């Protein structure tokens, strides 16, 4: 499954999928760092017992990915449901560290309409795309702010004109 | 195992050629400065290998030990080789080689290790323009 | 616990300023009360 | 059978100590070079390995289950997930005592089975006692917070190692009980799919 992970997460379609793919390699290097530091030459059973509390987590990461797969707000919310799903167990910090960097460009997209108002789109990962002037079509996170972002951007885009 | 280690050797030879080629007069004012900012990153790549060789004199180094040691150089020379090929493939001179570096600074924003290398190369290449 | 406070706290502090500035921009500059 | 015994008690069988899904670890009883008495001591030690293989199979199988893609805990869900995370940590000194046996047999080339029997006769008791704790949960389809009662009625155990070993499991799964209670008492929301925490 380690070889099945390097085959799947080698590329640098979607930008948040790129962010998640680059966050996975932040962890696989730690998996390569904890190995090959402690044991020069140990017993056989010490290896099977030492890599048991860690290796089953590496098999858990196979059922997380494919080895289809969503993209955009769909992926960013699926990975969120995966958290409350398996919260109190030992899979909280790894999934949380993946979610903390898998949302990182999406916060820039949100950080446009609040500060600058320059709407940025690449492939449609944003939930919103682009007389009357108000035809920016709109239609997980709390919906108490979701509709508010949509008008908080359009007020700035009206004041620019 | 040495097949896994050889990518940093391949990502070194494509960097020294870029700095040797784009230090010529025809490549403007800014592509001079982009090949200028990569050579302080060439210095550290050499210093690690000399220190490992002098450690290898004492016999306290292994092939697994070396593969553990070179992990930051495998990343940093790869970002330099990516920038080298991206400036070569699409012909980028002057302002066009100032746009692409600003794009890679937005590509790497959350790592803060590849961002700082790329942001250093942007401010260094932006000096003549 | 999943409390989304690191997002909405630097955000709701700016939303109210933008909306108050917009309604005030209508009133004291474009005379919406006069029309 | 000095190293194969530590390997079979480690939960990896081998065709002297023939793993059978009915008879657990089973010596094949017909040997011209050993004889029926050491066979009986080997069978007596194979009871512990049988219990350990069944425990590790139950823990691997019912983590409650894996990434949870009908649920009831060990069929899918959280309270028995806390039970297995307690269970492997309770079985940990058996592993570490086996690893200490390996070092002593590394030191001396000829040590007896009676040496191994005397060293592992303290786990020879604790394993059949926790087997019934797992068995009631499997048989009565013990859903959610009744596992807490099920381990507590045997936390009146009277082998003091068995009482303390089940107390560790009760503290662990009380952890997830306190975790759900610090959500509903504090932020007003329940956080429970198909398992419960005594508030609908």
């Amino acid at each position: 499954c380690y070889t099945r992970l390097s085959h799947f997460s080698l590329q640098p379609k979607g930008l948040v999928f790129q962010a998640f793919t680059s966050g996975l390699r932040r962890y696989l290097q730690y998996y390569r760092a904890c190995v090959l530091s402690t044991p020069p030459t140990l017993s056989l059973l010490t290896i099977g017992f030492l890599f048991k509390k860690l290796g089953r987590q590496l098999r858990y990461l196979a059922e997380l990915c494919g080895v289809a797969f969503p993209t955009g707000v769909k992926l960013l919310s699926y990975l969120y449901q995966e958290a409350l799903h398996n919260c109190s167990n030992e899979h909280y910090p790894v999934l949380l560290s993946l979610l903390k960097t898998s949302c990182e460009p999406y916060t820039r997209f949100i950080h446009d309409w609040v500060y600058s108002g320059v709407f940025r789109d690449a492939y449609g990962e944003f939930m919103i795309q682009v007389k009357l002037y108000w035809t920016h079509g709109y239609v997980v996170f709390l919906k108490h702010i979701a509709h508010d972002i949509y008008v908080c951007g359009k007020t700035i885009n009206l004041l620019k004109l | 195992l040495v097949h896994r280690i050889l990518p940093v050797a391949a990502s070194y030879s494509a960097v020294t050629r870029f700095i040797e080629e784009k230090s010529s007069f025809e490549y403007g004012q800014v592509n001079h400065a982009l090949a200028a900012a990569m050579r302080t990153l060439v210095k550290e790549h050499l210093i690690l290998v000399s220190q490992l060789e002098q450690l290898h004199r004492q016999g306290l180094l292994s092939l697994q030990k070396l593969w553990f040691y070179i992990q930051p150089a495998m990343r940093t020379m790869d970002i330099l080789a990516s920038l080298a090929t991206s400036v070569d493939k699409g012909e980028c001179l002057g302002g066009s080689t100032l746009s692409l570096l600003h794009d890679r600074s937005f590509s790497y924003t959350g790592d803060s290790q590849a961002q700082e290398l790329c942001l250093y190369l942007t401010k260094a290449a932006s000096a003549p323009y | 616990v999943l409390m989304k406070r690191s997002i909405t706290a630097p955000l709701a502090a700016h939303i109210s300023l933008v909306n108050k500035a917009a309604v005030d921009y209508f009133f004291v500059e474009l005379h919406l009360e006069a029309h | 059978m000095i190293h194969e015994l530590l390997l079979a008690l480690s939960g990896y069988p081998g065709s002297i100590f023939t793993w059978n899904k009915r008879s657990g670890l089973q010596v094949s009883q017909d040997f011209p070079f050993l004889h029926p008495s050491e066979t009986s001591v080997l069978n007596r030690l194979c009871r512990l390995g049988t219990d350990y293989i069944r425990f590790t199979e139950f823990i691997e199988q019912y983590t409650g289950h894996v990434q949870q893609q009908q649920g009831q805990g060990g069929l899918h869900g959280i309270y028995l997930r806390a039970f297995c995370t307690g269970l492997d940590s309770v079985l940990q000194p058996y592993r570490q005592a086996l690893l200490d046996l390996e070092q002593e047999f590394l030191g001396d080339p000829h040590l007896s089975i009676s040496h191994v029997n005397y060293f592992l006769d303290q786990f020879q008791l604790l394993f059949p006692s926790v087997m019934v704790v797992v068995e009631q949960i499997k048989s009565q389809k013990i859903h959610g917070c009744q596992i807490l009662e099920t381990v507590y009625k045997h936390s009146c155990g009277g082998l003091p190692p068995v009482r303390s070993a089940l107390e560790k499991i009760l503290a662990v799964c009380h952890g997830v009980m306190y975790k759900q209670l610090s959500a509903w008492m504090l932020h007003g929301l329940l956080l429970d799919q198909h398992e419960e925490f005594f508030i609908k």
